[PDB]
RNA sequence: CGGUAGGGGAGCGUUCCGUGUUAGGGAGAAACGCGUGCGUGAGCCGCGUUGGACGAAGCGGAAGCGAGAAUGUCGGCUUG
RNA sequence: GGCCAGUGAGACGAUGGGGGAUAAGCUUCAUCGUCGAGAGGGAAACAGCCCGGAUCACCAGCUAAGGCCCCUAAAUGACC
RNA sequence: AGGGUGAAAAGAACCCCCAUCGGGGAGUGAAAUAGAACAUGAAACCGUAAGCUCUCAAGCAGUGGGAGGGGGACCAGACCCUGACCGCGUGCCUGUUGAAGAAUGAGCCGGCGACUCAUAGGCAGUGGCUUGGUUAAGGGAACCCACCGGAGCCGUAGCGA
RNA sequence: UCAAACGAGGAAAGGCUUACGGUGGAUACCUAGGCACCCAGAGACGAGGAAGGGCGUAUUAAUCGACGAAAUGCUUCGGG
């Protein structure tokens, strides 16, 4: 349970950008929803 | 002669060895008391 | 410095980390002002809304400060650095203790109008150099 | 009395920028800068003493295969056979580089160890 | 020249934690000379020794400062001062008039110490007068310029003869 | 360890050209 | 801040003796402003400082109302120090060091040394 | 003319002191960073759109004098 | 002789033996070789086996031990 | 445990973002990248931009050779950066007969951190006197010191209880 | 046009180098504060209420110093 060692650099960068990474998949959703949002007839949004 | 240019002669002072200083200067690690005993240890050691 | 084309805008130590700061931060990079505007209206973040105030408040001062528009306006480069971490020492079971560091982060977002000239061909001309340090602002692949 | 110092700091800034290109803590991390710095140096020693050994190695074989391009069985062997019969002192292993560079001049040199 | 050693300072003389079962060094004192809060070894005690040199070696090594300091055109040479109305004006001039300039660290000495020369000649901060109550070799070999009268002339001879 | 160091002390020639050598050509 | 605090031996503070009164004509001898005259205001003796008129300009900005309103920006005068200066007689236009006669009275003055008038001032 | 424990010889560096209110230095000292330079090496010398007031060399001396290790220790910051 | 150190836990290999079970990379001795304190080459790797004693440089040549089908330098060499 | 903006608070009038904190202009200043977390600011650490390059690859991350590519260049053959691939290379210290060791130690970076001082004996090297050598305590223009101060010490004769 | 051969050229996190930033307070220059000697002097004070404190005193916050219902001070004699 305990780690034996560290980590790099390499690894770390790596491992964070997925996350980040992971973070930038869920904003085009938001950029279609920010842009769904405008002027238009969508049943959504009181 | 100045307060410049005195200087004494070679052999009369020579520098005291520093130990545990670097292994390059001759008496680096152990400073020249081998590995252990009580002439590696620090104390009155042993009476003559 | 690009000869007077960027404005850059800092931010204090605000308190959040700097991480979520980033991936935030990352999102936002290379989009105009109008892109960042409407999704830094709906990023379902706790982190979005001192990016957006910064981006709000760097570019109205963009606009008040020099003189343009906030349309033709992207986002440069938005760098977010590390603060000053506070320590808490919380106490644990068994009779320890654990350094819990409060993060802040440390925004500094640079804003780029397009101030340009756009000529007219391509082809170059070896002479007038005192005219060719004006003519020349803003461009890529720089011979010689 | 007190003695506080800079001197560690260029003895190990020297050591810091020889061990640039080192591949991560190799290249930043003290500690190890300073055991990159002593491996580093002996394996120019020994990389360099057979360097003169491994290019020896590379002309024998880049020389063994010109003389094979004959098709008839003539070794390296052979060539060295009539090479110093034919009293020809100490081409050093040179003629594997003409060998390529000038190749119809080491069949001129071949051509005259036949005759 | 001072500093305190662990025997002296107002740290713990206690045991701060037990010697086993904490992962941590065996840390027996908090004023310990490895914990910058205190205590030092092998720093400089007061010391007020005495390095003894010989007589015959140090009148020798006198006499061989003024042995070399004239010859090389280091020694012009007065004999009288009465000054009356001390007033460092015909001091300075008679010292431009002997050839000594006041700035280039001159030095020279007068028996019987008169008053009117020590009142005249402890303002200019390059010489500083002496006599043979107070004659060292420090402040005699800086030998740039350096100038007797008789009785030190006669009082050098009489003393460091043949 | 011993650090230690070694500056060859090396020439740098230049040729001017090559003569007298027209004894027993082997052309092929 | 309290590397520049007022020392005080026995809770007061150690006030410094001084060449300049109130009233007098000074001239600034090198520090920056050099080589012009003025009357002296107001006097800081724990920093052995001077203000005086009309020639230190230190334009500073101050929130003037609490209603937020018209801001004054105030020009005001600063500290330049009490060996920066010298006397001056209006009749022998030159600075000079100063001097305690002890006249006929009991009273001692202020003086000049090379000319040959006084700077004190009577009651009025 | 390999070398551990170890012994001897010769040197570099650091801060202070004598020369020293030294030469030099807001026309940029120390620092920090730099090298197509020199040394057997410890290191020197030179260059810096950084920094802003001190301080060399030579000839000498004295050390709280040189760091990669002590489950060292004190601050800073990582990993998970 | 003067001053002045370490070391006094050894290991394997050949020979001469004792203990053992002529068992142990076992234990104790006696002479020697290596390692210790010895790099390089051969031994696939691999302290003690063989050659061999590294001041340094060369994009020099000849060899010892050992090898010459390919990986991997040199003979798919010759004759019994 | 926590010192050092400037020379002088001259500590930012006014405009914009705005609930503040903060930020940008403008103004002070020689310096505002000296802005109150404020003097030089290094390493670990976190980043962003530019050049080369990694997704059939086994490696104490190097080193020798160097494909391809990039940069300024002037002794344009040189220098620096990247690294297709090949050979070779069992972290450092401690301490053992023997450690890459799966024996110990260290997360990392920077500082602090260890044969030192007093007084004696012995020997060596450099001196000063050999009309034998040398002073201690003490006195001294505040200290050091010139010059005294021959008390003592060492060598001059040994043998024996 | 088809078949066969090769896998270039731009291709991602990241790796290296370089440049610019942020946390950080080592280095350099200081000081506002300490340490140790030398020369003198003093080791005094207190029932005439001490060393040390508590509370309080200024026109108006807190803290420290001074002071004590005569309180951010008073009388006399001198200096200024």
């Amino acid at each position: 349970a305990v780690p034996k060692k560290r980590t790099s650099i390499y690894k770390k960068r790596i491992r964070k950008n997925i996350w980040k990474k992971k973070g930038y998949w869920a904003a085009l959703k938001a950029f279609s929803l920010a842009k769904s949002l405008s002027t238009g007839n969508s049943k959504s949004f009181f | 002669f100045r307060l410049d240019n005195l200087g004494p002669q070679p052999g009369s002072r020579k520098k005291g060895k520093r130990k545990g200083r670097g292994h390059a200067a001759g008496q680096g690690g152990s400073c020249g008391f081998g590995m252990r005993g009580q002439k590696s240890r620090s104390g009155p050691g042993i009476m003559r | 410095p690009g000869k007077c084309d960027e404005i850059t805008t800092r931010g204090y130590s605000i308190s959040m980390s700097v991480d979520k700061a980033r991936r935030v931060i990352d999102q936002i990079r290379g989009r105009s002002y109008a892109e960042t505007l409407m999704i830094l209206e709906l990023m379902p973040y706790r982190a979005c809304y001192p990016i957006f105030k910064l981006i709000y408040s760097a570019a109205a001062n963009a606009s008040h400060n020099k003189q343009f528009n906030k349309a033709n306006l992207i986002i440069s480069k938005a760098e977010v650095n590390k603060g000053i971490t506070l320590k808490k020492v919380k106490p644990r079971a068994r009779g320890r203790s654990y350094m819990i560091k409060r993060p802040t982060c440390h925004i500094t977002i640079v804003l780029r109008d397009i101030t340009h000239f756009d000529s007219y061909d391509k082809f170059l001309e070896s002479l007038t150099p005192k005219k060719l340090i004006a003519l020349l602002g803003l461009m890529s692949t720089g011979r010689r | 009395r007190v003695k506080r110092g800079y001197i560690a700091r260029r003895r190990r800034k020297k050591i810091r920028f020889f061990a640039s290109s080192f591949r991560g803590a190799h290249s930043r991390l003290t500690r190890t800068i300073a055991q990159q710095k002593i491996r580093a140096l002996v394996s120019a020693h020994r990389d360099r003493d057979r360097q003169k050994r491994d290019f020896r190695r590379l002309w024998i074989t880049r020389i063994n295969a010109a003389i094979r391009e004959r098709g008839v069985y003539y070794n390296y062997s052979k060539f060295i056979h009539d090479l110093y019969k034919r009293q020809l002192l100490l081409n050093r292993k040179i003629l594997a580089q003409i060998a390529i560079l000038n190749p119809n001049c080491i069949y001129m040199i071949y051509n005259e160890i036949i005759k | 020249a001072s500093t305190l050693t662990r025997a002296e300072v107002r740290g713990g003389g206690r045991k701060p934690y037990p010697q086993k079962k904490t992962g941590r060094a065996r840390r027996g004192s908090q004023g310990s000379p490895l914990r910058p809060g205190g205590g030092v070894i092998f720093g400089p005690k007061p010391r007020d020794w005495t390095i003894k040199m010989n007589k015959k070696e140090r009148r020798l090594a006198l006499s061989t400062a003024i042995a070399s300091a004239v010859g090389n055109s280091f020694v012009v040479e007065e004999f009288a001062e009465n000054f009356e109305k001390p007033k460092t004006k015909d001091f300075i001039a008679a010292m431009q008039r002997w050839g000594l300039d006041p700035a280039e660290k001159s030095l020279f000495f007068l028996m019987d110490l008169v008053e009117n020369v020590e009142k005249s000649g402890r303002n200019i901060r390059t010489l500083k007068l002496l006599t043979p109550r107070s004659l060292n070799l420090f402040d005699v070999l800086n030998a740039e310029k350096l100038v007797f009268t008789e009785g030190t002339i006669q009082y050098l001879n009489q003393r460091y003869g043949v | 360890r011993r650090n230690i160091g070694h500056r060859q002390p090396i020439t740098r020639i230049k040729i001017t050209g090559i003569t007298g050598y027209e004894d027993y050509p082997a052309s092929t | 801040r309290w590397e520049r605090k007022d020392c005080k031996p026995n809770s007061l503070p150690k006030l410094h003796k001084r060449h300049v009164k109130v009233g007098d004509t000074v001239k600034v001898i090198s520090g920056g402003e050099k080589g012009k005259i003025g009357e002296i205001s107001k006097i800081h003796k724990h920093n052995s400082t001077v203000i005086i008129k009309d020639l230190n300009f230190k334009t500073k900005h101050v929130k003037s109302k609490e209603e937020g309103e018209q801001g004054q920006i105030i020009k005001i005068e600063a500290a330049i120090h009490s060996s920066n200066v010298m006397l001056i007689l209006k009749e022998q236009e030159v600075a000079d060091r100063v001097g305690h006669k002890i006249l006929e009275d009991v009273r001692k003055v202020r003086y000049l040394i090379k000319t040959g008038e006084i700077v004190d001032t009577p009651d009025r």
